[PDB]
RNA sequence: GUUACGGCGGUCCAUAGCGGCAGGGAAACGCCCGGUCCCAUCCCGAACCCGGAAGCUAAGCCUGCCAGCGCCGAUGAUACUACCCAUCCGGGUGGAAAAGUAGGACACCGCCGAACAC
RNA sequence: UUGCCUCCUAAAAUGUAACGGAGGCGCCCAAAGGUUCCCUCAACCUGGACGGCAAUCAGGUGUUGAGUGUAAGUGCACAA
RNA sequence: GAAAGAGUGCGUAAUAGCUCACUGGUCAAGUGAUUGUGCGCCGAUAAUGUAGCGGGGCUCAAGCACACCGCCGAAGCCGC
RNA sequence: UUUCUUGCCGGAGGUAGAGCUACUGGAUGGCCGAUGGGCCCCACAGGGUUACUGACGUCAGCCAAACUCCGAAUGCCGGU
């Protein structure tokens, strides 16, 4: 005997994510040289993908979820600069040094402020 | 007894005047439209009057894409 | 193979793309004798045409 | 009378008669129903005849139903009036009818009086007309 | 409730298209098209005359057997088309159907009955769904009232069935309604 | 390689949607606890964000099954029409609808990343 | 009525007349401009007294039916 | 009961009568109805004079319906 | 020969037609009909115990140059 009666409100914020993504989505355009540095994140991880929009594939990605990153003792700061770290020296390695940031509907601050702040300090130029 | 209307505006003369499968040249327009009727796509821009103009030389191409009417130029090869 | 193409109709009366056809065709004066090949651009000339026109065919 | 309560635009042009109607081609509210033969125009003062026609002869049982509306406007000018300087007043509202369309039909038990009452129509209305049951 | 089947013969179509067709309709001869779970359809030609006969003899639906260059087949008359003008036939749709199956079946409904003097009869649905075999098909079903006074609606569930068959129609439909009779005061407002 | 595992994407974006019935917490995804510090409310830690895992798969999500509603769709016929003959009446060749019908149908695929095994 | 704009007539490229059918225009915004960011309605069932048929409303089916300055037309929930 | 119909009518103020419906006797095979069709008939009446096949005339079609074989027929085509 | 014609290839339309529990209007007859979103006694509780009104839904069947969830043949543009 349940009986639905409006709007959820985790089915309708993950609509808004994806609406709010579609605004950069739309505008950002990734190729081969100058890829697109696309963002996710959760409530107890983050996670980092850049792909090429050419082919749909995905050059270098990292995450919070790995044994390296997790034995940090420091807080999502302190993952997220990790992260973007150890992201930059996968794309240098890759032979990636301009791409572009997607926030991926998220607000800028906190997380992914220190994970921009690490990309650029780490070197890699966007 | 007479009549009020019989008044009228003139034509502007739009709609679609470069077609699928053609050269075109740079900067050349494509579509004549009041709103939306074709979506750019890539090397397509939108003016003032929302119209559909190329950015590149190419062949036109018409398509469908998620529930829409999308232009596009594709690159051409050179002889 | 070959065609042997002959009018049998006069142009007046007709319209500007039927004419335009004949003339290709290379029919001017009525009971004009005309050897074409075979393609299917002459099949397409003739099926638009058939009207004003006799084939035979040779070989 | 049948007039329509309000039309978006009070004049409309000649409309199209061409063709064999499709809509209303088969009788399904009763037994028994007219098919018409002929192109016309068919007026609402014919459809109010025909069903005063009807009524006036079945008397106590059985119902009329009616497939059409006379909801098609035509202009008229008046008299003594020079060609041109604009459209008409409109006049009478018409119900173009097609080949085959079904106008009035009958639920009624016994076939003599039901027959002699759709006969009674058909000869009110300015078309050729014929007996359809429900039956095929 | 048995029924038999009718014969008649059919001949496989040589040419399609609108001006064959209608070659064939001046003739004198109907096309049809045979399609079904068998997954090979087939168009064919019938006679004209001969099918309108037994039309008339089984009603809208008759279980039919096809003679098709000697090979019988048995159909069902499913769906079909009728000239507004020429009551004539120009296509028919035949289903094969095997002995054993569930078929949708639409079978018209009479009444009959003596009405009492202020009675009003009224049928609104003369035409129900019933789901039956092939071979149970009825051809017409009748429904009684004697002595039917103020509001005695007839609902469609209320119709009495033979066995074997079952009702696709929704118990809310109404075959036959019962009012009050007219009134010449009512019958001059109305229209008005 | 397997998995009842999460991200980024595709397709002339519904055969892919809605609804009903069952099952899931290893890691993850969610809900959750409290606002010292970043940050915010046209008020409010609702949202964003800040700090953690005491608790929980019920929602969300996924998987599986249902044709209840949506969806796709023949062959054949009918309407239409390009052209031409026929003293109005009409026919011949080419193209072939829409609706409806038998049916189909509870998406498929690509790249990375999570647990087990090699 | 004479200028301009919206739609149809306009026969699926543009165009295409009539004393044919329907309506408007001789502004406004120092923000209704621009950047960036947060969020999505209205329809919906119920009511501590007013407050009711509607005021505001939380719960929680809700993919646009609210709406996006000024007529019509095209779009826009991926937002304008 | 062979068949009497709250009677299809022309009958009398109202009765009464002429009838009729279904049925029974002789004769002795077609008798009815709608259905789709090709031709037909009426519906049909204006003014100087036939005057709505061009006219004579045409069913012993020289009319209509369907096939076949031919001919005449322009300044079109071919020949000099 | 860039011209024309034809066969094929790549194209967007929105006419003919058809349709509506698909939008804007028009329209025929039914069913529960609580609640006229309501009145023979106003009870704060038995019915049009009374022929109305009956919304939503549903059975179905039509119409629209300024309606299109659909949609040809043509014609038009470009290449071979
Ligand atoms: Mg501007
Ligand atoms: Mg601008
Ligand atoms: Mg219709
Ligand atoms: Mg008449
Ligand atoms: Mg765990
Ligand atoms: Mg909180
Ligand atoms: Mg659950
Ligand atoms: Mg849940
Ligand atoms: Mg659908
Ligand atoms: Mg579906
Ligand atoms: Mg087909
Ligand atoms: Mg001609
Ligand atoms: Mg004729
Ligand atoms: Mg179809
Ligand atoms: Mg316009
Ligand atoms: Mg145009
Ligand atoms: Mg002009
Ligand atoms: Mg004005
Ligand atoms: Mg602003
Ligand atoms: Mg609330
Ligand atoms: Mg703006
Ligand atoms: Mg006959
Ligand atoms: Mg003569
Ligand atoms: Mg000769
Ligand atoms: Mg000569
Ligand atoms: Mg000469
Ligand atoms: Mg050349
Ligand atoms: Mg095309
Ligand atoms: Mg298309
Ligand atoms: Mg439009
Ligand atoms: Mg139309
Ligand atoms: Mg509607
Ligand atoms: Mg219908
Ligand atoms: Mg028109
Ligand atoms: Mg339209
Ligand atoms: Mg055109
Ligand atoms: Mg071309």
């Amino acid at each position: 005997a349940h009986k639905p009666v409006g709007q959820n409100i985790s089915e309708v914020r993950r609509n808004a994510r994806l609406r709010r993504h579609a605004r950069l989505r739309k505008k950002v355009a990734g190729t081969a040289e100058v890829p697109r540095l696309v963002v996710n994140r959760s409530a107890r991880h983050i996670h980092v993908q850049l792909v090429n929009d050419l082919n749909g594939t995905t050059l270098a990605a990292a995450s919070s979820i790995e044994a390296d990153v997790r034995a940090i003792d420091g807080d999502k700061k302190a993952h997220s600069v990790r992260v973007g770290q150890l992201i930059a020296e996968r794309a240098k390695a890759a032979g990636v040094e301009t791409v572009v940031f997607d926030r991926g509907g998220y607000t800028y601050g906190g997380r992914i402020a220190a994970l921009a702040d690490a990309a650029r300090e780490a070197g890699l130029k966007f | 007894s007479s009549s009020r209307n019989g008044r009228d505006s003139a034509a502007q003369r739009l709609g679609v005047k470069r077609f699928g499968g053609q050269v075109v040249k740079a900067g050349e327009i494509l579509v004549r439209q009041r709103g939306t009727h074709f979506h750019p796509g890539v090397n397509v821009g939108r003016g003032g009057d929302d119209t559909l103009f190329a950015l590149a030389p190419g062949a036109v191409e018409f398509g469908a894409k998620r529930g829409r009417k999308t232009v596009n130029i594709v690159p051409v090869a050179r002889p | 193979a070959e065609l042997k193409i002959t009018q049998v109709r006069s142009t007046i009366g007709a319209r500007w793309k039927q004419r335009e056809s004949l003339r290709t065709l290379g029919l001017k004066k009525i009971r004009q004798s005309v050897v074409r090949e075979d393609n299917a651009q002459t099949r397409g000339l003739i099926n638009t045409v058939h009207h004003l026109v006799e084939v035979e065919e040779v070989g | 009378m049948l007039i329509p309560r309000k039309v978006k635009h009070r004049k409309q042009h000649h409309p199209e008669q061409r063709g064999i109607a499709s809509g209303g081609t088969s009788v399904s509210f009763g037994d028994y129903g007219i098919q018409a033969l002929e192109h016309a125009y068919i007026t609402n003062r014919q459809i109010e005849s025909a069903r005063i026609a009807i009524n006036r002869h079945i008397k106590r049982g059985g119902k009329v139903w009616i497939n059409i509306f006379p909801d098609r406007p035509l202009t008229k000018k008046p008299a003594e009036t020079r060609m041109g300087s604009g459209k008409g007043s409109p006049e009478w509202w018409v119900a173009n009818v097609k080949p085959g369309r079904v106008l009035f039909e009958l639920s009624y038990p016994d076939e003599k009086t039901a027959r002699d009452a759709l006969t009674r129509a058909i000869h009110k209305l300015p078309i050729k007309a014929r007996i359809v049951t429900r039956e095929e | 409730t048995a029924n038999i089947p009718n014969k008649l013969t059919a001949n496989v179509r040589t040419r399609t298209g609108k001006g064959a067709s209608r070659q064939a309709r001046r003739d004198g001869k109907v096309p049809a098209v045979l399609y079904g779970h068998g997954t090979d359809p087939q168009h064919l030609e019938l006679n004209a005359r001969d099918f309108a006969a037994v039309l008339r003899s089984h009603g809208t639906n008759a279980i039919l057997t096809l003679d098709i260059e000697g090979t019988e087949q048995l159909a069902l008359t499913k769906a079909l088309d009728v000239h507004p003008i020429r009551r004539n036939i120009q296509h028919a749709d035949l289903l094969v159907v095997q002995r054993g199956e569930k078929v949708t079946v639409e079978v018209t409904v009479l009444v009959e009955g003596d009405a009492t003097p202020g009675t009003l009869v009224t049928q609104d649905a003369n035409t129900i769904e019933i789901e039956a075999e092939a071979l149970s098909i009825p051809e017409q079903l009748t429904v009684s009232v004697e002595g039917v006074e103020a509001g005695t609606q007839i609902t469609a569930g209320q119709i009495s069935l033979p066995e074997g068959v079952n009702l696709i129609s929704d118990p809310e439909l109404l075959v036959v309604n019962v009012v009050e009779a007219p009134s010449a005061e009512a019958l001059e407002e109305e229209g008005a």
